[PDB]
DNA sequence: ATCGGATGTATATATCTGACACGTGCCTGGAGACTAGGGAGTAATCCCCTTGGCGGTTAAAACGCGGGGGACAGCGCGTACGTGCGTTTAAGCGGTGCTAGAGCTGTCTACGACCAATTGAGCGGCCTCGGCACCGGGATTCTCGA
DNA sequence: TCGAGAATCCCGGTGCCGAGGCCGCTCAATTGGTCGTAGACAGCTCTAGCACCGCTTAAACGCACGTACGCGCTGTCCCCCGCGTTTTAACCGCCAAGGGGATTACTCCCTAGTCTCCAGGCACGTGTCAGATATATACATCCGAT
């Protein structure tokens, strides 16, 4: 069985227990429930799925197989979420 | 001494005290000029931007003591009498000092390395009279054995390793190192660049390294930070100078006398980049004078003789119909590189999905995706009758997962070693395998892992299931068993597969071994 | 018995703490794993640029820190101190996104 | 005077895909500020796409990248369909 | 000879001339390739197309034959995607889609 | 005599069918030319400007109210405040 | 032209207009308090919607304010309306 | 003659020249006039000597003479008029103005 | 390789402001960005202005009304005293 | 559970007005030369990104447990809403007059485009040295059992 | 209720590396000179805005009442925080070879833009009728008090 690479942990519960308190902290939280480690990883995801769509519709209407940093600001500024610092 | 005799010496007198000094400058190009006119080249190249190495070479040209004290049979200080080869290598560093230049020592592993470099410093600690301090860089592993070394055959010194936590390390320093009570300062590479700052501030005498070939490329940052340490001379020792390339040879010069070979366009133009006629022949090799004085090697077919040779051979294996199927569907078109290629070449199986189903099942269908695992079966079954015990290389240790399954499915013994094991169990595997009576048929290694001080010497043959870039590497693999020890006869069977990426693979490495040959090898003396 | 705060002050604390510094507040590589399997849907064998991994990040962080501000201020409008994923939904629904 | 409109070609569109029935004048004047906004928005994200890949000229692959960057989806891949084949046809024709 | 609308050779029902005239006074670029009005009349045919046969299903499920505003906004607001389409549009005469909160029902 | 909710129900339902407009247009007539003056000093307007006017506030004020009920919803109430309406419109981004 | 400068026009914004506002929005319950709410902020959506317009009118040179500057001033907010021009 | 710099005739800093090149090229209009440069660039000065002025004060607050990233933020987040122009817009290494309500502080 | 930035006219601005202080190179980045952004929000408002009134020509007059609607409040009459004074200078000189 | 109101909800009929059909002309889109320049193809080169692996440090991360305080529920109560009914009141329509100012036409300048020549202003490359990060340590201060 | 102890801030005292001048070069901004045409400016027209005056009659307004509901208080679990202890993965570094992309420098060709002509497509002005309101009108169908 061990041919097999044993199924890593899902790559959404790369943001742990302690990354979403720390950004809770800094949005200015005191308690915190236990089902926010789950609701604040899909709405990551999806604010995830819509930038990376943007970003990769732009870099392939480029001609490229590189997304860049001033792909993904074109996509944040699309969305209306403009980005200093980059471009 | 006493540690404010030291404090008053061993740290930086000014705030600056890196600058350009000519009386030494002036002795090397001497020195170096009087044994050969070739240097002329590099001069030249230097004094371009920067006149006053100019108005030395007028100086030292226009105008136109390293006592001969041949340093005999060991003496007392360091215990015990030795090899006379090494009393000729502490020869070779005498002199070098005394030419007021450096010079990499290239013995061959296990041929009484760094006993030398011990009696050299206990010459220079009671002839020379000269106390620490001493800098000495060895990776993690060969640190207590070094600790051990100098204080087992010159005990009435000061050593002692720079390795703990952050704060054992920094009391350490506090109390030692500020303090002044030491004559060599063991450390590793890491700990080389955590502790820059308080090491900065110390007039060192030398830097020893260890297994300079770490040192090999410029942009690294133990080079710089090397660079950036102040020292009177340098020392460096290592088994594989020039890997790879001749480029990295200029690297280790450059660290060794970084007023000589101060330039590399200069040196990657001396020889490489012409190629006709006789001038990329014999004239432009034997032009490797350069080379002679700053360095010194030594085979295991002039000193211990055992050892019988080796027999590597080529087993030139045929693509499998499922490994034809996926290397079409490679070629043309997840996949990313042309590694994807060597991961084919090795079993289909390590791309995902190759394996039917998966109803997950072990049986003999293993060996019919893949071509040189049905080899590799024929030969274990061949081998098993003598009873020579095996160590497998490759280059992932994902492939040995697969190598490992099919070993336990026709009920074999093994045991790993790879980047994940941790050390206390990689010596309690290497201790079961190297039983007396060790019931572990074959044992299984990563070519680039575990370091140096393995020493699988009980087994006999040793197939490299995969090649490398770098014939060091697998030079490196094939002596872990071929080291003294081991008095059969090492046979090593490499695998390689017709019509595919491992046939210019396997010949990209030759060309790199035959430049290593031609470079060094002949001109070893 | 050794000394121990009481809930809430070691809360205040590090709400104190992470409101005046400027570093990023999750980890780099896991961030990076997560948007490079995303993108595996859209388009296969892509390269993505450290800036534009850097950038991806510090959108997302911003972000998220405003959603969690106004997921406090709904909780606090329910006469809690604690928030809860119907704070949230709250949130989204009415800024527009849900 | 002489203001131009949509409400010719709509109502053509209306007749062939609901045969029978109509649209009255506010409806239509809706659906010609709906067409007039979406040509703005196209042409506008398209203008975009040209200045950012410093290109001085608009084409078919610029206004389906527009099409595919500002349709959500489904509605996306079946406008792509539509000027997809409308061009081959011209392009034929 | 006899003029053939370019219209008429894509087999379209929105004008062609007219989309290249806007784009080429419009102040978008400085050249205007020959497929894009073609293109773009395409896209927005499809668009009315498609929103116009949902408002007719709409104002034939209020049994009424003419289609007026009420039935533009039910079939925008109704139709996801087409709704998100149009998020931040308000559409005069429209109105609100049928709906009140549950806590809010008489037990 | 109907109980408290049954009318506001009905009513509900009836406006939530109906298109026409809930303010009175001389009324807001009257308050748009007003607030016009502060800026400007003797202005015209046209009829169907000040309709448009109308369309756009009435449609911006259901949409608060939307979101004033879901606040109120959210903190085990039925009565909707002006503090709904202040978080309500402070979420939404409009300060 | 004549007799047109006039105060409190917000209390014209009646409390049944504010109701029925509240019945399409879907509101059962109404509190005491709200009418001052809704009447500060239509008052404060129309004083910049109205700047705007008013800003567009001067632009062109007009005095008469037409319905496609509202447009545009409500477009330019973000809050396109369909069925007036455009 | 001799050469005297458009910006230099204006009084400013910012670049009219390269200004009126941006405005030119950037298909915004057929013709560009020719006060608009000078116009426009006297706005950008403003406004930057607006933001760096609010920053520099920020960073002499810190103890720090030098203006980062986390100034610039502080600078246009406590100022309502800046932070109303640059409402949607996010600074990368910003960070947060230091907040916590009221009824979360120990009783 | 030669990109073209504000950073050397936004480092005369500081020297005239706080005469001894420095600027990260973050900060300029973000500045650079800043005065990319609203150059992009003037012109853009300013050639829809234009389009508008069926004028082919931007002039002062529009960058007068644009700054007026993106600025809000005070901001914008400075902006707009400048401007005007600016543009009087240059007239004059 | 039943019965009595009150409120939508179908159903027939008259009115009208707004959508739809039809004729004209005029202006704009299509047809046909002619061209230039924008973009496609090629080719050096120099640096960045990928894939698989290794070795080492060390903070974070994970798991566990106690216990406290906060959420959730229940209960009472006293208003503050909803409902309904008279009675004012002002919005809506319908009309009239008055007029300004929004819109269309001519025309004839100033002023923006284009081109050539020229030159300083800005950009890339290099070196350096203060500004800031870091590390104690000592002193202050802020929380928590009494 | 005041001491005990942990956290934090403020001093000095290193180090290091980013900003910030300095220099050479080149290429876009400046100056000078046509010239073709937007667009002020004047003038005429007539449409839509503004202002009242009158009727009527539905929406507002004020007042009563009584009754659900929002709010405060009280318990009680339970679940989330704070503190220890152990594990592990992130973060540097380092190796090998590739391809990808960003320049710069070209060549060249085909597809736009620019003209000149000229007819049909579409916009506007009309003239119809049937689809959509308005009234009544009977029926079905919740809601609330016994
Ligand atoms: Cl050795």
């Amino acid at each position: 069985a061990k041919r097999h690479r044993k199924v890593l942990r899902d790559n959404i519960q790369g943001i742990t227990k302690p990354a979403i308190r720390r950004l809770a902290r800094r949005g200015g939280v005191k308690r915190i429930s236990g089902l926010i480690y789950e609701e604040t990883r899909g709405v990551l995801k999806v604010f995830l799925e819509n930038v990376i769509r943007d970003a990769v519709t732009y870099t392939e209407h480029a001609k490229r197989k590189t997304v860049t940093a001033m792909d993904v600001v074109y996509a944040l500024k699309r969305q209306g979420r403009t980005l200093y610092g980059f471009g | 001494h006493d540690p404010e005799s030291n404090k008053k010496r061993y740290l930086l007198k000014d705030a600056n005290g890196k600058k350009f000094d000519l009386e030494g400058t002036t002795k090397r190009f001497e020195h170096l000029l009087s044994l050969s006119g070739l240097f002329k080249h590099f001069i030249e190249s230097k004094a371009a931007k920067d006149p006053k190495f100019r108005q030395v070479l007028d100086v030292l040209e226009e105008n136109k003591e390293s006592i001969e004290f041949q340093f005999r049979e060991s003496p007392a200080y360091v215990n015990g009498q030795l090899r006379p080869y090494q009393i000729q290598g502490v020869n070779w560093l005498v002199s070098l000092h005394k030419n007021k230049i450096a010079g990499i020592l290239a013995d061959e592993m296990g041929l009484g390395k760094t006993l030398q470099t011990i009696s050299f410093l206990g010459y220079l600690r009671y002839i020379e009279k000269i106390p620490g301090p001493f800098l000495v860089i060895a990776p993690k592993s060969t640190l207590n054995n070094w600790l051990r070394e100098i204080n087992r055959w010159t005990p009435d010194v000061n050593a002692f390793i720079l390795q703990g936590d952050k704060e054992e390390r920094a009391e350490l320093i506090q109390k030692k190192l500020l303090g002044c009570d030491f004559d060599v300062v063991i450390a590793s590479y890491e700990i080389i660049i955590r502790e820059k700052s308080p090491l900065k501030k110390i007039n060192w005498e030398y830097i020893i390294i260890d297994e300079a070939h770490r040192i090999k490329n410029e942009e690294s940052m133990l080079s710089q930070v090397l660079r950036e340490f102040t020292s009177r001379n340098r020392l460096l020792i290592t088994g594989t100078p020039l890997q790879n390339n001749l480029h990295e040879l200029w690297a280790l010069l450059n660290f060794l006398l970084p007023d000589i070979f101060s330039d590399a366009q200069d040196f990657d133009d001396w020889f490489s980049s012409e190629s006709t006629e006789e001038d990329q022949d014999k004239i432009v090799k034997q032009l490797h004078t350069v080379l002679q004085p700053f360095l010194l090697r030594r085979i295991k077919s002039d000193v211990e003789t055992s050892l019988l040779p080796k027999k590597e051979l080529n087993l030139y294996v045929g693509m499998s119909s499922m490994q034809k199927k996926w290397y079409k569907k490679i070629l043309e078109k997840l996949l990313n590189i042309m590694m994807q290629l060597r991961k084919c070449c090795n079993h289909p199986y390590l791309f995902d999905g190759a394996e039917p189903g998966p109803p997950y099942t072990t049986d003999e269908h293993l060996v019919y995706n893949a071509a040189k695992l049905q080899v590799l079966d024929k030969l274990l079954k061949k081998l098993k009758e003598e009873g020579s015990r095996v160590l497998i290389f490759s280059q992932m240790s994902r492939l040995l997962d697969i190598l490992e399954d099919y070993c336990y499915f026709r009920n074999y013994e093994y045991c790993r070693i790879d980047g994940s094991t941790a050390h206390e169990d990689r010596i309690q595997a290497i201790d079961d395998y190297n039983a007396p009576d060790s019931k572990k048929f074959v044992f299984l290694l990563t070519t680039r892992a575990g370091g140096l001080g393995i020493n699988l010497t009980s087994a006999d043959v040793v197939v490299l299931y995969d090649s490398d870039w770098n014939p060091q590497a697998d030079l490196q693999a094939m002596d872990r068993a071929h080291r003294i020890g081991q008095k059969k006869q090492v046979k090593v069977f490499r695998l390689v597969t017709d019509n595919s990426v491992e046939e210019k693979i396997l010949e990209r490495a030759t060309q790199k071994l035959r430049l290593d040959q031609l470079v060094i090898q002949q001109n070893r003396t | 018995k050794p000394h121990r705060y009481r809930p809430g002050t070691v809360a205040l604390r590090e709400i104190r703490r992470y409101q005046k510094s400027t570093e990023l507040l999750i980890r780099k590589l896991p961030f990076q794993r997560l948007v490079r399997e995303i993108a595996q849907d859209f388009k296969t064998d892509l390269r993505f640029q450290s800036s534009a991994v850097m950038a991806l990040q510090e959108a997302s962080e911003a972000y998220l820190v405003a959603l969690f501000e106004d997921t406090n201020l709904c909780a606090i409008h329910a006469k809690r101190v604690t928030i809860m994923p119907k704070d949230i939904q709250l949130a989204r629904r009415i800024r527009g996104e849900r | 005077t002489r203001k131009e409109s949509y409400a010719i070609y709509v109502y053509k569109v209306l007749k062939q895909v609901h045969p029978d029935t109509g649209i009255s004048s506010k409806a239509m004047s809706i659906m010609n500020s709906f067409v007039n906004d979406v040509f703005e928005r196209i042409a506008g994200e398209a203008s975009r796409l040209a200045h950012y890949n410093k290109r001085s000229t608009i084409t078919s692959r610029e206004i389906q990248t527009a099409v595919r960057l500002l349709l959500p989806g489904e509605l996306a891949k079946h406008a792509v369909s539509e000027g997809t084949k409308a061009v081959t046809k011209y392009t034929s024709a | 000879a006899k003029a053939k609308t370019r219209s008429s050779r894509a087999g379209l029902q929105f004008p062609v001339g007219r989309v290249h005239r806007l784009l080429r006074k419009g102040n978008y670029a400085e050249r205007v390739g020959a497929g894009a009005p073609v293109y773009l009349a395409a896209v927005l045919e499809y668009l009315t197309a498609e929103i116009l046969e949902l408002a007719g299903n709409a104002a034939r499920d209020n049994k009424k034959t003419r289609i007026i505003p009420r039935h533009l906004q039910l079939a925008v607001r109704n139709d996801e995607e087409l709704n998100k389409l149009l998020g931040r549009v308000t559409i005069a005469q429209g109105g609100v889609l049928p709906n009140i909160q549950s806590v809010l029902l008489p037990k």
